[PDB]
């Protein structure tokens, strides 16, 4: 039996919560007029001061006590915080989760809504996206406009501005709240009454080999999803993969590798390959614009940096040249994963370039950089029973290694 | 006494020859560990130079200058008999004097034009460490000990002492704190049965362990323990262990009970020479002192979550005073004991008729039931501010209650004032058992 919950600080906004959620059931009710399934509403107090609310008119309801009583802190709560609303709105954050996830797994979670200013929104949204893309997450937010990933992530979460600040129903707050309800009942219903893909990583530097493989992987019948490598592509990507969503991966583009041990902008985080590696899909990895850390502007590049060989792309972004020793550190963060594989690897390796950049009469270019990956690659792997390298005699843009990266993929991968 | 003999090797010296205008460009080699220790005779030669370097300016064009012939002082300065100084002959050359004093003041000699003193050479400290540190070295390499090191990082009232005066066997170990409250605080609370078990020799400032190695006492230990250890140079500690002469060294400390700060101006002092090498890393994260409340704010400023044993929840309020003068001993009497954060309101409350008044400064590693903490400076006080480590002191001492009283508005009445507010079963997520 579907049940949605409207969730908010009841504390400091109870008739604004209850409006919304008066709002969700009768629209809910109205949208499936073609009848079946009754969706139910529960309202979820997150307060974190003192003040109790005990009920939200006639709605089944779960105080703020409730919520916090199913969870017990976690490593997500450990660290520093600024102040002590900080630490109060995340540790109930993460109860929150922990209290949607047992919904969802012993109920018929159908979606949730909430509301909240900064400090609610993030204490909403981090809990929201924690659940399955599909499933309806909606917050009406005072900061939907301004910088959002933090909040969103590569999730579906979706944030209705609030337009002026959450205080008491007016006729502004009225419009607003009413639409995003709507919206959110909307989705509800809709979703109550209803080929192989493969991972690619991609930069500018590396859309040769993209392109080439992707067309080769269409002809080949699968279908693709390319993730731009700017740090949150990767993630992105993996997120996608334990959502099984994905069932194999072209890493051509692992450059967020080089960010990650430099300090890049487009950095990875330390759990790279993992999800990839934990649903034992097919993998095919390269290098693909290893030899380029991301900044820019020229005036950003922290000072120990300005001494490198720096190319200007742009206003907003340059790319740092990576050294030679730099390398070979990518290597042991990429193959101090992969030797954790319990499933099959291959490494394709294109001996003369890495990048656009990194070619013959290129800026970028430097043989003893693309050698010295190569080498410190296939001697960390020699061990390593579930994976093969492959040193090929081409450039990772030539239309030869593009498909023979696919070649690679379909031998751990047959069809 | 002796001691002036000591330092001969100072009494004199050029003030050219004890100035190093660098310490900037300065490369460590060999072990992390030694390149500590040599950072830490770095820091302590650094600070002497700029200490004669500012004397030398002062008589170039607190910081008191006296003339030698008239026997009256041409800058008056604020404190007494120092130590000592810096001498400006009548060819005008620059010397650093260990000073002697009788009934009339500095004793100088005929060929000595001015004298020059200020805070920092009230006392020689410095020189009597780097006399100390310096013959511990063959060749500037310092020897590092074999003794194995435990670190214990810990939380205010998790039992950082409690532990030491638990564990250690006064009849064979050395405890070693920094400043002379916290070592008065330890002898008394291990002499507290009734026998005297803690003494100057096996209990010590780390200042008077570093200046006075060698004049006596008792040299080897087996094992050496540290109270609060993180406020010291990681150089420091180094020494410490080896001096100790100890097979196991237990290091207690807190990264936020006043971490050691550089201080010295434009010194170096990189952040993995901050960190300490230890063998073994231990946690405590549960305090046995503080109440729920306190606790929350604890959790903000430590790695990892802090508990609590104690079954209090709420503890804290403060109260706005309009008139700071009504805060009197009759027209508000305050409850448990009193503290302050300067001296100067710790003056005032005093010369009020308040009975046993101190500073959070003062009172540091001191537990009480009840606290009435006062604020009556309108004026702005640098140490009181939301990450300043007196407040997390201040906030860290009561087991029962804290009551802050203020004339102003500032960053403790926040905190107090938001921890009224957080809910009481969120509170109640950070007990244990014990
Ligand atoms: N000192 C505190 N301790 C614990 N919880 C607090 C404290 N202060 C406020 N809260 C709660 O934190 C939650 C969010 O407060 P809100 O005023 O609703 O913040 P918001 O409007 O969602 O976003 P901003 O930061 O105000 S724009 C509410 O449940 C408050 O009661
Ligand atoms: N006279 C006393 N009687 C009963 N309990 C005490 C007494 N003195 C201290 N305690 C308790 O001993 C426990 C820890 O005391 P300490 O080890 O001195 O605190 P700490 O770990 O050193 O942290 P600091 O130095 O105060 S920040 C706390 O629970 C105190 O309440
Ligand atoms: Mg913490
Ligand atoms: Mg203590």
């Amino acid at each position: 039996s579907p049940r949605v919950f409207c969730i908010g600080t009841a504390d400091t906004k109870f008739d604004e919560l209850r409006f919304l959620s008066e709002h969700v059931r009768s629209s809910l009710n109205s949208f499936s007029n073609k009848s079946s399934f009754k969706v139910g509403v529960t309202v979820v107090d997150v307060s974190t001061s003192w003040k109790e609310t005990n009920s939200c008119a006639d709605f089944d309801f779960v105080p703020s006590k409730d919520v916090l009583s199913c969870h017990t802190l976690g490593e997500e709560t450990m660290g520093t915080f600024a102040d002590t609303r900080g630490l109060a709105i995340a540790i109930m954050s993460k109860a929150l989760e922990t209290f949607l996830s047992i919904a969802n797994d012993e109920q018929n979670l159908a979606g949730v809504i909430g509301l909240g200013g900064s400090g609610g929104t993030s204490l909403l949204s981090s809990a929201f996206r924690s659940l399955p893309i599909g499933i309806p997450k909606v917050i009406i937010s005072t900061v939907a406009s301004g910088q959002t990933e933090s909040y969103i992530g590569t999730s579906d979460l979706v944030l209705f501005p609030s337009v002026v600040d959450i205080c008491g129903i007016n006729n502004v707050s009225k419009v607003v709240l009413s639409n995003a309800g709507a919206a959110f009942a909307g989705m509800v219903i809709g979703r109550l009454e209803s080929k192989f893909t493969v991972g690619v990583t991609m930069f500018g530097v590396t859309t040769p080999c993209v392109n080439a493989v992707k067309e080769r992987l269409v002809k080949e019948g699968y279908e693709t999803l390319v993730f731009h490598a700017t740090g949150v592509g990767g993630r992105a990507m993996e997120d996608l993969v334990r959502g099984g969503f994905i069932q194999g991966v072209l890493d051509i583009t692992t450059t967020e590798v080089a960010d990650y041990v430099v300090g890049g902008v487009m950095a990875c985080d330390s759990s790279r390959f993992d999800a990839i590696l934990e649903k034992k899909i097919p993998l095919v990895l390269s290098v693909g614009a290893l030899d380029m850390v991301n900044f820019g502007p020229k005036t950003t590049i922290p000072p120990e940096f300005q001494q490198r060989k720096i190319h200007e792309h742009n206003e907003q972004v340059s790319l740092m040249r990576t050294t030679v020793g730099e390398n070979k550190k990518f290597a042991a963060f990429i193959a101090e994963k992969l030797n954790k594989a319990s499933s099959s690897v291959c490494v394709c390796l294109p001996e003369k370039g890495v990048s656009a950049l990194d070619a013959p009469g290129k800026d970028f270019y430097d043989p003893e950089a693309t050698s010295c990956l190569t080498r410190e690659l296939q001697m960390l792997l020699e061990n390593n029973e579930r994976c093969q390298v492959k040193v090929l005699p081409y450039h990772i843009n030539d239309a030869e290694f593009a498909n023979a990266l696919v070649d690679s993929f379909l031998e751990i991968s047959p069809k | 006494s002796e001691e002036i003999e000591s330092l001969e090797q100072f009494h004199m010296a050029t003030a050219s020859s004890l100035i190093h205008k660098q310490m900037c460009s300065i490369v460590y080699t060999g072990p992390l560990k030694v390149q500590q220790m040599k950072n830490f005779i770095d820091s302590l030669v650094a600070s002497l130079s700029a200490a004669v370097s500012n004397l030398v300016k002062i008589l170039k064009d607190k910081f008191g200058v006296l003339d030698v012939a008239s026997k009256r002082w041409l800058v008056k300065p604020s404190a007494k008999n120092h130590a000592w100084g810096v001498v400006e002959t009548h060819a005008r050359k620059y010397h650093v004097a260990l000073l002697e004093h009788d009934e009339f003041g500095i004793i100088t000699c005929d060929n000595w034009r001015r004298v020059a003193v200020s805070s920092e050479s009230v006392v020689y400290s410095d020189m009597a460490k780097l006399r100390t540190l310096r013959r511990l070295l063959k060749d500037g390499e310092p020897h590092v000990s074999s003794a194995k090191v435990v670190l214990v990082d810990g939380v205010p009232g998790c039992g950082k002492t409690k532990e030491i005066l638990s564990r250690v066997n006064f009849e064979e170990d050395l405890i070693l704190v920094p400043g002379r409250q916290a070592a008065e605080m330890i002898r008394r609370r291990a002499n507290a049965s009734g026998i005297i078990v803690a003494t100057k020799d096996n209990v010590r400032t780390v200042d008077s362990f570093l200046m006075n190695y060698g004049k006596g006492a008792r040299c080897q230990f087996k094992r050496l323990f540290i109270d609060e250890g993180l406020m010291l140079h990681t150089g420091c500690v180094n020494f410490l262990v080896e001096m100790s002469l100890c097979d196991i060294a237990y290091v207690y400390g807190d990264t936020q009970q006043i971490p050691y700060i550089n201080r010295v101006t434009g010194f170096p002092y990189p952040a993995h020479f901050a960190k300490l090498e230890v063998d073994e890393v231990e946690t405590r994260r549960t305090t046995l002192r503080c109440p729920a409340d306190v606790t929350h704010f604890l959790n903000q400023r430590y790695e990892g979550h802090v508990m609590c044993t104690s079954s209090e929840k709420k503890s804290v309020s403060q109260e706005m005073v309009s008139g700071a003068a009504s805060i009197n001993p009759v027209s508000k009497p305050l409850k448990g004991k009193i503290l302050t954060f300067t001296q100067s309101d710790k003056e005032a409350l005093l010369s009020r008729g308040y009975a046993d008044v101190h500073t959070v400064h003062e009172v540091q590693g001191e537990t009480y039931a009840d606290v009435s903490l006062v604020r009556l400076t309108p004026t702005p006080v640098s140490i009181i501010a939301r990450d300043s480590p007196h407040v997390l002191v201040s906030l860290s001492r009561h087991t029962k209650s804290l009551k802050y009283y203020t004339v102003v508005m500032d960053p403790l009445v926040s905190i107090i004032r938001d921890l009224e507010r957080v809910s009481s079963y969120l509170l109640d997520m950070y007990k244990v058992d014990a």
